[PDB]
């Protein structure tokens, strides 16, 4: 894949 | 709620949110930086109105967020994000909304928040943050 | 307490920690991955002894941590980390310690914990995590 | 500088 | 020439360039991906005209550039980029321009080109590439 | 230490 | 999606 | 030749290589940094002897590599790395070896070389570099 990636933290909130 | 995902950008210039102390966070919109220019992200609106608007206008790129905190809780039988605070290297913004329910907090020692995703119904249901160096 | 900083590695093979059911988390040591080989981290021990040890052996590389949670609160007048819980894509480990005070949690949607830093006195005072893709 | 860096989140706990 | 810097994006959808088989590369424009949507970059245009246009339309996101190569050499007293070639996982685009002078090449084993910067006068004088995971 | 995200940059070639 | 961190890698140069 | 892959580290402290002024680069070994400690990489040895050693001892962390360049070319019928030059923010080291064949170069505008991999038989056959921020 040609889409770059980033860290993601979460989610906070509802399921 | 309606899911949103802004994706990742180069930084944050302004956060427009709204909230109601009786309930929770409503609307959420971000002006990102994209390679030195403002990127006006889509306004993710509560299904309802009646919120107080807040504009967090950052001194980009000198000022950046170093901590995001808040509370989740039950509103009308729904678990939602009730309150948010944004601490930067310059000032603290918030809390916006009542600080009651289960706290959470994301302090950043190194790195930057560069994106938001989540879901908003009547209220902000949940969110996540993209981080980068 | 005594500060520590493991720095960043290429992922996590094992977490060893110790705790007491009435105070808080005591000792902390991580077996990291480095470039596909095990790297045994420094063992960050409490100033005191008497804790219950726990070894969390991950099936690396298919199993990885997706959430770290716990509680902070006061033991003998100090704010310390009272409980930890590690949730991976396979299983939950913990909680270990005393689950009261103020909760915190770091779920990760994309990315990996690759290092820890913090400070331990009689108990774990505070900690931070290195994240990477 | 010649030192690689990484995202760091926290701290949680005292101080 | 006129310096340009697109900055970094999510990926590459299309590269437009122009060249002349007796001089060098002239114009340069990229359609980037930005978080799953096309973002049409600034068109970096030569001071002169009469070049032959080329549109490289990638099958994003499955097709991505794995190698950029080319030649630099002197044209009318100016040392410029005379030729460019783009190798993806699907096929090779080019050479465009004149393949004479001093070669260069950037193969990528892991990672993605996500932006371009450089300078263009009558011809493309030089360029650099933003790389990301 | 600013608010602008950074990324690896290789080059320049040419010149 | 694995527990191994990754890094940009450029090259190789030299033999094919 | 024999493949090697050191992986990624935090930085580079020293490079130990050998070369022959009539052939190509032979041995290659790197002292990395790993979170503030020297990490002695494995010595990657040529299959033959008769090279001249050289020790490139960087003033880490204030000194770092900004450009690796060199030549690939035929020795005894094999394409090998004939020459290497390391330019830092402080000094240039090399060229080591023979400056003939096809030139290559990897200048870095932003980031760091944090690892090498490749293959060595009689001479260095090929190499790649890990890059980070
Ligand atoms: O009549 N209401 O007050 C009310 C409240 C919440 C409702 O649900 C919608 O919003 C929720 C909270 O944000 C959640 O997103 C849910 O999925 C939505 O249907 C509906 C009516
Ligand atoms: O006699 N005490 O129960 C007691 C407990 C803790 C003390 O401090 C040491 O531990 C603290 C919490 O871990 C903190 O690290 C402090 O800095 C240490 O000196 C002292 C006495
Ligand atoms: O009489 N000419 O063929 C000629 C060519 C190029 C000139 O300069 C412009 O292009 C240069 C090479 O790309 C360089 O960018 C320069 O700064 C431009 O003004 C002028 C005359
Ligand atoms: O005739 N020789 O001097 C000679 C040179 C190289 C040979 O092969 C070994 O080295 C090659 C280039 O480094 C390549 O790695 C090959 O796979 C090695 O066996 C044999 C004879």
């Amino acid at each position: 894949s040609g889409i770059s990636q980033t860290v993601i933290v979460g989610p906070w909130g509802a399921k | 709620g309606k899911a949103f995902d802004d994706g990742a950008f180069t930084g944050i210039r302004e956060i427009n949110l709204s909230y109601n102390k009786e309930t929770a966070i409503g609307d959420f919109q971000v002006v990102y930086d994209l390679n030195g220019s403002p990127y006006v992200g889509q306004n993710h609106k509560s299904f309802i109105t009646g919120f107080t608007p807040v504009k967090i206008s950052l001194d980009f790129p000198s000022e950046y967020i170093m901590e995001v905190s808040g509370y989740t809780g039950n509103v009308s039988g729904y678990v939602v994000v009730r309150s948010l605070t944004f601490k930067t290297n310059k000032k603290t913004y918030g809390p916006y909304g009542v600080t009651s329910g289960t706290p959470f907090n994301l302090p950043i020692e190194n790195g930057l928040i560069v994106g938001f995703k989540g879901s908003i119904g009547y209220w902000l249901d949940y969110f996540s943050m993209y981080l980068s160096l």
